[PDB]
């Protein structure tokens, strides 16, 4: 969220594509999550990639 | 068939409850009859139209 | 208006007749108190209340005396403060619904008297049966 | 066949014995007419119908007389148009099931006679207790 | 503890009093045995059991005699093997709960005596009304 100590770094800032009302249109969107809701997505070179 | 004879009784049209039983029974039955039917969720696509 | 085949089969149909004349019809009301997805719960709840209504009445009739008799005397004297009419007004002038407007005051006083009259009578009969 | 521990506990076990000899078993039936997710609705509807079946008989016996007596007399004479048999055929030859085939005709004649027989008794007792 | 307005309205409240003293209070128990989404099934199942419990008790009382009497004598003598106490202990020293700890043994022997005692009486009465 702003790097630094585990008081701020308890928050990640994450972005993803949501499906809009229109099934064929997807929109990029963002939110903050606490580290315990998030797990590093595997199958990648230790990157910025995650899931719930 | 039963006309009550020498009785007189205080009826009311607007303070009446049985109208709300009709109203709740109507809504609860309408909403029940729709549950098994096709949701149109896949059809919220971009339509392209002309006259 | 009154006919003994149906007057209380749609309930109520004697209620204008005055209290003495109504008293010949009571059976037609008694025999009609108990006729017969979320609608399943509606009907079950409606039925089960109609049973408990009937049994709670039959239980009160049991405890005071009399056990099933439709009409009975009770050995509870009628108090002066209730005595506001000559008997002929009650039996020959008033309707049952009109009389209810009076004795709907103070009713549970009568039920307390009626219950305890039966206790003392069962105590007394028990000693007579103990001698017998 | 007959055995007062179980004959009517799975019901009906006396049905061939002839009408007189069956009269000793009635208690075994009287004690058993009330033994005891959509399946919950099937069971609740099964139970509540069995209660309403039972109470409606108790209401009828209560209205004709007799309030819980299993057997009683009634001050309705037996009409010649039903009297097609001598008493020995009834009590010593037919079964209850064989008897039903006759008096399943005209049954509501009898229930009209019985209910009014009681009304007139309760009226007549009321006058005597008024004089008492 | 004892008080006829509430003692058995939360049920049970005379249970410490000894059997002779508790006998004045029985009415308060009887008059309360029948008071009143998936939770609807839970409530209907509780009600329907409370009804069938109450009726199965009244059915037994009918069959033995007595159909509504709260207290009655029964023409079954008390066998020596149960007679293990003087009457004065039973009525003046034990509580109803402490007494139950004894005659909770073998109670069905007494029900077999009570049921059959009524049959022989109702047959005997029918032969007298057969000459009335």
């Amino acid at each position: 969220a702003t790097v630094k100590t585990g008081t701020v770094e308890e928050m990640k800032n994450c972005s993803f594509n949501t499906t809009t009302e229109i099934r064929d249109k997807e929109k990029k969107e963002y939110a903050l999550f606490y580290k315990p809701d998030i797990v590093p997505l595997s199958e990648t070179n230790n990157t910025s990639e995650y899931r719930l | 068939e039963l006309v009550l004879g020498n009785v007189t009784e205080n009826f009311n049209m607007w303070k009446n409850d049985m109208v709300d039983q009709m109203h709740e029974d109507i809504i609860s039955l309408w909403d029940q009859s729709l549950k098994p039917c096709v949701k149109l969720t896949p059809l919220c696509v971009t339509l392209i139209c002309s006259d | 208006a009154v006919g003994i085949g149906a007057v209380f089969l749609g309930f109520l149909g004697a209620a204008g007749s005055t209290m003495g004349a109504a008293s010949m019809t009571l059976t037609v009301q008694a025999r009609n108190l108990l006729s017969g997805t979320v609608w399943g719960i509606k009907q079950l709840q409606a039925r089960v209340l109609a049973v408990e209504r009937y049994l709670r009445d039959q239980q009160l009739l049991g405890i005071w005396g009399c056990s099933g008799k439709l009409i009975c005397c009770t050995n509870v004297p009628w108090n002066s403060s209730w005595s506001n009419r000559n008997l002929s007004e009650i039996w020959d002038n008033m309707t049952w619904l009109q009389w209810d407007k009076e004795i709907s005051n103070y009713t549970q006083i009568i039920y307390g008297l009626l219950e305890e009259s039966q206790n003392q009578q069962e105590k007394n009969e028990q000693d007579l049966l103990a001698l017998d």
